[PDB]
């Protein structure tokens, strides 16, 4: 942004990771995230950053995975989520990120990479657990899996804090959908003296084109004819 | 040694350490080996021999200090084995007699060897074989 | 035209082989894309016109020099290429003479067996069309194709090696259009990489006599001396499974002295003093693997690398990670009784993994070994039989703060099978209770032994009705870890019910862990030297029987080592009396 006619062409030395056929990308702390069409599978890699002010470099490509999952004008999303104790991401909190990940992610304070995929599937990895190379390659069976299949493309992953008495630990995971199928989820811890998941599929109206968040649990979405926010607080 | 090229660059190792001639070391490992040996005795002594065979053709094997450590040895030694050297132009019959210091000692056991193999003839024909061919040579 | 559309396909030729040798990591992969547009743009040109014959082998020869660079980019071939083949082969059917490429092949070498002078660059088609098969793992119609291009009365040549051997490139590769590489330099590689897979699978499936003679096979020749290593290095497993170790070892020096990457050839070495019980050594090796694994270019050309498969778990080629090593380590040292060392190990497991996060990440072992809180269960076990209870302690405890959120709250305890607790916690309070007892505390003691049990019989650990996460698999669900949990707590609870001599206590925690898990004995000898205590015969004969007639699977590891450890050694001399 420092940058050394009001227009400016980039040279081609600005480039880094030319794979030229990826798709979507998102970034964490130190770390990051592609996500590259190949033949049928598509494969989510990982890779650093250089946290020393270099050349702007990659680095080695630290691990890669197939989505084997997915077989394909929609891109799909990527969104990662820390827990709490670890940034252009989110955090939830505990119980939360016990109930939807598991203990490993707990425990290893590990993010987890959520990605948005044309299917409409939700699909997340933990990061720590994608470490690889010539000799070790990742199995995504183990590796990557799956929270819950809309039937619908994926537009917009957030998450909210509902219950609201900069890094706010929220208590509720949000989609969208292009149709409108939501799927908000959250810790319940009730009727059986047990930990469950309040999964909600709304249907909201038409064609969503995009989704936000704003604080207490106010979603700012958009459909062809209106501008219109939902709350779950 | 027991168990190809392989085996050459473990002996050039060995000399290279030592400072000894590969031949040396792989005469001495070879009869050190035949003692030991002594049917599939046959089909490891023939490996051994296909080794032996690859290191005569590398000139990593002096004959004349085989010789030696073989007649070193002079109580386990059967006469298949030296036969068996001498058809695969290993070592000569000839080159062996004449490398022992005591002459009336190789006479004796040559003597022992001989009246033996000739009971041993009468065992079985497939024995008797091997046996006529190696007494003709 | 064909002057103007030959003179570019050179000049990207060029651009390609420069890149190759010289420039930076960036630089290349520019030149190297500049080129593929290039080429891209000069195919679809050629393709524009209803081919000629003298337009032909320059086509073919920009389709191979297009599909090369394709896949030395992506590092893997397609399908695209696959369809780029059928093109080609469609555009030389139809300037003389459509339904799938194995009869387009058999149909266009009957053509060219008419002799079009571009034999060449079909054999090059052949090559590259050869190594996509090769890398999609389509090896007996690959036998077919090249079946016809030599005599068809060599039909009973079903083995590839043979058949690519006699397979000739046709010419000495006069001034045609520039190329990239020869039909003889994709042979080399075809045949190495062909024998190296045959070898790796004859390994795997449990041949690896069949397998030298193919591996030799990849050494003689065209073979990188990074493949060299990986050669040496099945040899090294083959050699090992036959009962040769001295061979064996000879490959491995060979490959660690020629390379720069001895991750595997170590894991064979500890593999092999496994074999033997050099156990020193095999810790000695594997201390090294961890340093070595702690130390860290791509050519526009087909290399042998870019066909050779991912390796599987079964090969010897699969090295994990250093965290994944040094967690090899500590757990091969911990069934052996080198607690001490193990305990060393174990922290160090631990340090790299949660102190991670600034570095590079260094992850946990994999999802068929132990989930990442069996992790902290087998750090506890080699901490107790060191004797460094106060760490065994600040273990169970970090780890419970952690994850309390996920523990289930016991609101069932008032309320008294249905509700849900996995066995990684019951076993937590298990150890948080047996390192009370080498501290001294007998009523904290029972206290953990009883909460212990109370998770064990008052929560099911299997409740997989709701997939709500990412879960253990294997080693938490295990009836085996089940009933030999029950025992080992029913024990543990026992032994402090005998220290303060309410054997009547502890005689009802035996005799419910012999209902429990009849095939331990540990039970049934504590039972029976109670028995032998107060009232000996009836009771005592009466399962002395029952043993007997009774007369391991996959049980977790920090759980088998539980066992071990709290076990007498005058068990059998006992249960002979
Ligand atoms: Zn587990």
């Amino acid at each position: 942004l420092d940058h050394p006619s009001p227009v400016i062409p980039v040279d081609p030395d600005a480039c880094i990771l030319p794979d030229a056929a990826l798709c979507a990308f998102t970034l964490l702390d130190s770390v990051l995230v592609t996500l590259v069409q190949g033949p049928a599978r598509w494969k989510m890699q990982l890779f650093e950053q250089p946290c020393p002010g270099e050349d702007p470099r990659p680095g080695g490509q630290i691990g890669e995975v197939e989505l084997s999952s997915y077989t394909p004008h929609f891109l799909p999303v990527l969104c990662s989520v820390s827990p709490s104790g670890s940034s252009g991401g989110f955090t939830l909190e505990d119980a939360l990120f016990g109930l939807l990940f598991g203990a490993d992610a707990t425990l290893l304070q590990s993010p987890v990479v959520l990605c948005g995929l044309p299917d409409g599937q939700l699909c997340c990895v933990i990061l720590k657990a994608l470490v690889t190379s010539r000799s070790a390659p990742g199995d995504p069976n183990a590796l990557v899996k799956i929270l819950h299949h809309l039937e619908e493309p994926v537009i917009f992953i957030g998450a909210l804090k509902t219950e609201p008495q900069e890094d706010v630990h929220c208590d509720c995971l949000v989609a969208f959908g292009h149709h409108g199928r939501m799927l908000a989820i959250k810790a319940s811890w009730d009727e059986s003296g047990k930990l469950v998941p309040e999964l909600r599929e709304y249907c909201l109206p038409g064609p969503v084109l995009c989704a936000a968040c704003g604080g207490g649990g106010r979603v700012y979405h958009s459909t062809p004819s209106d501008l219109c926010v939902v709350d779950l607080s | 040694l027991l168990e190809s090229s392989f085996i050459g660059s473990a002996l050039q190792d060995q000399a290279s350490r030592l400072g000894v001639p590969v031949g040396i070391l792989s005469a001495g490992m070879v009869a050190s080996s035949v003692g030991q040996i002594c049917v599939e005795q046959r089909k490891k002594l023939s490996s051994l021999l296909e080794f032996a065979q690859y290191l005569l053709a590398h000139s990593m094997f002096s004959r004349l200090s085989f010789c030696q450590e073989l007649w070193k040895i002079q109580s386990s030694l059967l006469l298949e084995a030296v036969w068996h050297l001498h058809v695969q132009g290993i070592v000569s019959l000839q080159e062996l007699l004449e490398s022992h210091p005591d002459m009336h000692a190789v006479g004796s056991w040559l003597f022992r060897n001989l009246c033996c193999l000739c009971e041993q003839m009468e065992a079985s024909c497939q024995h008797a074989d091997v046996a006529r061919a190696m007494l003709s040579d | 035209c064909l002057d103007l559309w030959r003179e570019k396909n050179d000049r990207l030729v060029r651009q390609a082989k420069v890149a190759q040798n010289s420039g930076l990591t960036l630089r290349r992969q520019q030149l190297a894309q500049d080129a593929l547009e290039g080429l891209r743009g000069l195919l679809h040109s050629l393709q524009g016109l209803p081919a000629a014959v003298p337009v032909l082998p320059l086509e073919l020869t920009v389709t191979c020099n297009f599909i090369i660079l394709r896949a030395s980019l992506a590092q893997g071939f397609t399908e695209d290429q696959a369809q780029d083949i059928q093109r080609s082969l469609e555009r030389v059917l139809e300037t003389q003479e459509e339904q799938g490429l194995r009869e387009l092949w058999d149909s266009v070498l009957r053509a060219s067996c008419l002799l079009p002078e571009l034999l060449s660059a079909l054999h090059r088609l052949v090559g590259l069309q050869a190594a996509l098969w090769l890398s999609a793992d389509r090896l007996g119609d690959l036998a077919l194709l090249l079946e016809t291009l030599n005599g068809s009365q060599s039909g009973a040549s079903k083995d590839l090696l043979l058949l690519l051997k006699t397979w000739s490139p046709p010419a000495e590769e006069l001034d045609a259009p520039l190329t990239l590489q020869d039909a003889q330099g994709l042979k080399d590689v075809l045949l190495t990489a062909f024998a190296y897979r045959q070898g790796l699978q004859e390994l795997i499936t449990g041949n690896p006599d069949k397998a030298l003679s193919s591996l030799h096979e990849a050494a003689s020749g065209l073979c990188p001396r990074p493949v060299l290593v990986q050669v040496y290095t099945a040899l090294g497993s083959c050699h090992r499974k036959m009962g040769n170790p001295q061979r064996a070892l000879l490959y491995l020096v060979a490959a660690l002295k020629e390379g720069s990457a001895w991750g595997p050839p170590l894991l064979e070495a500890s593999r092999l003093y496994q074999q033997l019980g050099d156990t020193t050594a095999e810790l000695e090796s594997l201390e090294l693997l961890v340093e070595a694994l702690n130390v860290p270019a791509p050519q526009f050309l087909i290399e042998v690398e870019l066909l050779l498969p991912p390796p599987d778990l079964a090969s010897p080629l699969h090295c994990g990670t250093q965290s994944q090593t040094k967690h090899i380590l500590a757990s091969r040292c911990l069934q052996t009784g080198r607690a001490g060392d193990a305990a060393e190990h174990y922290l160090d497991l631990l340090a790299l993994l949660l102190d991670s996060s600034e570095p590079r990440f260094s992850p946990p072992p994999s999802p068929p070994g132990p989930c990442m809180p069996e992790v902290f269960l087998e750090a506890a076990v080699a901490l107790i039989q060191a004797g460094r209870a106060q760490d065994a302690l600040t273990l169970c405890e970090e780890l419970l703060s952690r994850t309390s959120s996920l523990l289930p709250k016991m609101s069932r305890l008032w309320e008294d099978e249905l509700p849900y607790c996995p066995l990684w916690v019951s076993a937590t309070h298990l150890l948080q209770g047996q390192a009370w007892v080498q501290l001294g505390a007998q009523k904290v003691a029972i206290s953990e032994f009883s909460r212990c049990l109370e998770l064990l019989f008052r929560a099911t650990p299997e409740e997989k009705e709701q997939g709500a996460a990412f879960n253990c698999e294997q080693g938490c669900k295990s009836d085996a870890a089940l009933q030999q949990l029950r025992a080992a707590a029913l024990i543990s609870r026992g032994l402090e019910w005998v220290a303060s001599g309410q054997d009547t206590k502890a005689l009802q925690d035996f005799l419910l862990s012999v209902q429990m898990c009849p095939g331990n004995r540990d039970t049934y000898f504590h039972l029976l030297q109670t028995l032998k205590r107060l009232d000996r015969r009836d009771e005592a004969t009466a399962l002395w029987w029952r043993l007997e007639a009774q007369t391991l699977w996959s049980l977790p590891l920090y759980l088998e080592s539980y066992l071990s450890w709290i076990r007498p050694s005058d068990r059998d001399a006992f249960l002979e009396e």
